[PDB]
């Protein structure tokens, strides 16, 4: 809203011929919005996007908990657990699975038991580098090429 | 000595820089128009809320000489004296449109003077202060501070007349003190409800025999006596007493014992609410996916009613809405009407998001939509490539995928489109749910009114009803707010501003206020005050019916008309009423200097009697 | 127009459960458009897109005219 | 009349010059119109729209065809 206003003002000035281009109205609403982004003191970006039914005992959580990847500025790897299917019409990570895969850089599937593994395979089909395993069907098959 | 023409204004409320109620929205939305008039002569005062003020306030340095003008030095010194005595505060800009200046008193920084004060109160207005009431504790804290601050300003300022406006009981204690200490300010007290009001209408009779209730006794019965006394004492000690509505004014007179001197109806920043075709389609999408497998009605013949607001079952008239809907069914069945009414209920309740059933319905109708799209754009490419190249358009490939999607839409044997989009936490006790059960609006194909309880705020980026509240309202046809207790009614009021017909009530502030300023303008007023409950339910049904049996012509007109009422609700106009109350205070405060400023002795019993 | 009409008809049928999809109104506007495409006898697609000022003497035109494309 | 966004200049009875002036008078009043008066006018003319449809105007061909038939066969008509 603020930038399209700036644009109409730049354009009017220009079409008329013959250093604060933001009026104080626009500064108020901008300020408020930057301020709404403040993290309560020492609150860190969550490692989960959902309310877990079995929070204490969940394996994934307690594993990122044990290795302590808690998303500190210090940490160069950020950890996001998303315990649900991806859907384009979601308030949080709005994207169908196929869109999300495509927008990612690297798929990582360190499967132990996987007679085939349709998941890495179709990661590959979408043109997205993948890490799989030689006890994964698709991996073992990939190994022979 | 004192200048009435250019005076000071101080507006005080629990809510100024924290949204803890409705009054927040009144002060927020009113700011622009009042800052435009007072500039830096206007300041708002409230309790600094430490959890939130940093998100709402541009905190300023009030010590710097640039902070105030010379003219306004008194407030700076006044603020100084205050921090001398250990009273901490924040001075700054409330980061809303208009950016009025604010003074946020730190109640922690004065909780010492607690006991000294609860007592000085009693020895002056006989107001008890039980210590297990944290609200009143802070209410006293705030009052003593603000009355303090106003003393200092009054004393220090030899130039300006000082108007000081207070909103609601929680911010009322400064009022008794001001009148006792004969402090040289004119004061106004606006109440936006009443304590006896809200507590009497908690169960379910009122408007008939409040004229005959023992106030001192009921208050005691609700463990509210002391709160009650703070509200009353604020109403009597003020130079000018006001309510937000004519109907709240009726309440007050008989419950507080003082006839308001006027009405301060809540306006809106109309601007900030500014297309129905386009949002109606989004509701058409939700409906097609909700009624998949039994979609047997014409959407070009379907009207969308809705109710919205806080989940107050009795107070906001949910019961009267549903009941009146069940009857409106009958009247449409029995007349063999051709039309269909889908009535939504948008009242936030305790829940666990959307039902598997509701989500599924939507995803399959999206799939259908996507499949038809694919298939048709193929048809086009094959129609085009034939024409241009001159001299069953569906291959069987397209026939397969079509067949599948259609099939997915099948409704299990006898299952009906749900009456809820959500997993209710309290499914057995929930009043809305149990009402619609008891009247049996279950969304059968017979039923000419369908029912859809959406127990959560609407949000543009949702999987089911993908609309922001503002878009949704515009997409509807009629808003139905059959309130029983509603001192103003912000919800009917921004229905009208958005350009959408509405049914409200003569015991609803905005309703009563509207009754004065008929139905051809998109406003229906059910009489909940005088008719017996049943004849009330019948009139609501009568209005709905009339609105259904309406030709596309008559309706397009109504909307063009109510689209015009929009501007009569802007602060730019509704504001004049606050001006009238500020000037009434000034003419009652300084009868003489006022007389000189007109030429004559204008009348001083009402705000209306004045202008 | 025609294919979005078709589209809305397939979609309605489908949202209802429980070979000429075009109604005759559509076959009319289509026939017209198709018919408009007719070249007058033996007229070929022009080798130029503009009216020339110096048509007879222009080197480009006269060269393609010479090699008969 | 002019409230439905239809202005008619009398080019028939007034002399050329008083026509010109009436045309000017109309344009003027139109300029000096608040954007609310104007929005109302447009909403009004938008309603004259449907009175110009053959569904309505067709009645006039009907009326005429029938008069052709009431005049051509007076007797079979009287009976009908």
């Amino acid at each position: 809203e603020v930038t399209t206003s700036i644009g109409k003002r730049i354009f009017d000035h220009a079409i008329r011929y013959p250093g604060e281009l933001l009026k104080s109205s626009d500064k108020v609403m901008l300020k408020r919005r930057i301020l709404a982004l403040r993290r309560p003191e020492g609150q860190l970006p969550p490692i989960v996007t959902h309310n877990m039914v079995d929070d204490a005992n969940d394996l994934i959580l307690n594993k990122i908990r044990q290795v302590q990847l808690f998303n500190s500025p210090s940490d160069r790897v950020k950890m996001i657990f998303h315990p649900e299917f991806l859907n384009a019409n979601n308030p949080i990570l709005g994207l169908d699975y196929d869109e999300f895969v495509r927008g990612c850089h690297l798929g990582v599937f360190p499967s132990y038991y996987e007679p085939w593994g349709y998941t890495p395979a179709e990661c590959t089909v979408m043109g997205v580098p993948s890490i799989t395993t030689n006890v994964s069907g698709f991996g073992s098959y990939m190994e022979d090429l | 000595s004192r200048d009435l023409q250019n005076h000071l204004l101080f507006e005080t409320a629990t809510e100024v820089a924290n949204r803890v109620g409705g009054i927040y929205s009144v002060l927020k939305s009113k700011a622009p128009i009042t800052v435009a008039q007072y500039k830096d002569h206007y300041h708002l005062i409230g309790p600094l809320n430490k959890a939130t003020y940093q998100n709402e306030v541009d905190i300023l340095d009030w010590k710097k000489p640039e902070a105030f003008s010379d003219e306004m030095r008194p407030v700076q010194h006044a603020l100084q004296t205050m921090e001398s005595r250990g009273v901490h505060f924040v001075y700054g800009r409330w980061l809303i449109e208009g950016a009025p200046k604010v003074i946020l008193f730190d109640l922690d920084s004065v909780r010492g003077y607690s006991n000294e004060w609860k007592g000085d109160l009693w020895s002056l207005v006989g107001i008890p202060s039980p210590e297990n009431d944290f609200e009143t504790n802070d209410a006293i804290l705030l009052g003593y501070t603000v009355a303090w601050f106003l003393g200092e300003v009054a004393h220090l300022d030899s130039q300006h007349a000082i108007v000081a406006h207070f909103h609601e009981w929680l911010a009322g204690v400064a009022l008794p003190l001001c009148r006792k200490r004969r402090i040289d300010v004119v004061t106004i007290f606006t109440t936006h409800a009443t304590l006896l009001g809200r507590y009497l209408c908690a169960s379910g009779d009122f408007y008939n025999c409040l004229e005959s209730v023992d106030v001192d006794h009921e208050a005691g019965r609700f463990g509210i006596y002391h709160r009650y006394c703070i509200e009353r004492a604020a109403a009597h000690s003020a130079d000018v007493f006001t309510t937000v509505s004519q109907i709240t004014a009726f309440e007050a007179e008989h419950l507080l014992k003082r006839k308001p001197d006027g009405i301060l109806p809540n306006g809106l920043n109309v601007i900030k609410f500014q297309l129905h075709a386009l949002k109606k389609e989004k509701i058409n999408d939700f409906v097609r996916g909700h009624f998949h497998g039994c979609f047997d009605f014409d959407l070009d013949n379907t009207l969308y009613f809705f109710i919205a607001g806080r989940y107050e079952y009795k107070n906001k008239g949910a019961d009267m809405f549903i009941e009146a809907l069940a009857r409106l069914n009958y009247r449409l069945k029995v007349s063999g009407s051709k039309k269909t009414v889908v009535a939504f209920i948008v009242m936030p309740a305790k829940n666990n998001s959307f039902t598997v059933e509701a989500l599924k319905g939507q995803a399959e109708v999206r799939a259908l939509e996507n499949t038809v799209h694919e298939v048709t754009t193929s048809i086009g490419k094959r129609i085009f490539d034939h024409a241009i190249r001159y001299p069953e358009l569906l291959k069987s490939s397209d026939k397969v995928m079509l067949k599948r999607r259609i099939l997915a839409l099948r409704r299990p044997e006898g299952q009906l489109p749900p009456i809820v989009t959500h997993n209710m936490v309290d499914d057995a006790n929930d009043l809305i749910l149990n009402k619609i059960r008891q009247v049996q609006l279950f969304n059968s194909p017979s039923d000419r009114v369908k029912m859809i309880f959406h127990p959560e705020f609407l949000n543009a980026n949702n999987p089911i009803l993908g609309l922001d509240y503002d878009e949704f309202v515009r997409g509807c046809h009629l808003g139905v707010f059959p309130s029983y207790y509603e001192p103003w009614g912000y919800t009917p009021a921004e229905c009208t501003v958005m350009g959408v017909p509405s049914i409200t009530t003569n015991v609803s502030g905005f309703g009563s206020y509207m009754e004065d300023l008929a139905k051809d303008y998109g406003i229906y007023i059910v009489d909940r005050r005088f008719k017996a409950p049943d004849e009330s339910v019948e009139q609501l049904v009568d209005y709905m019916e009339e609105f259904v049996k309406k030709t596309a012509a008559q309706a397009i007109n109504q909307r063009n008309r109510t689209e015009r009422l929009s501007d009569l609700l802007d602060w730019k106009r509704m504001g004049l009423e606050y001006v009238k109350a500020r000037q009434l205070a000034l003419r009652r405060g300084y009868p003489d200097q006022f007389r000189e400023l007109v030429g004559e002795e204008l009348n001083d019993s009402n705000m209306d009697a004045l202008a």
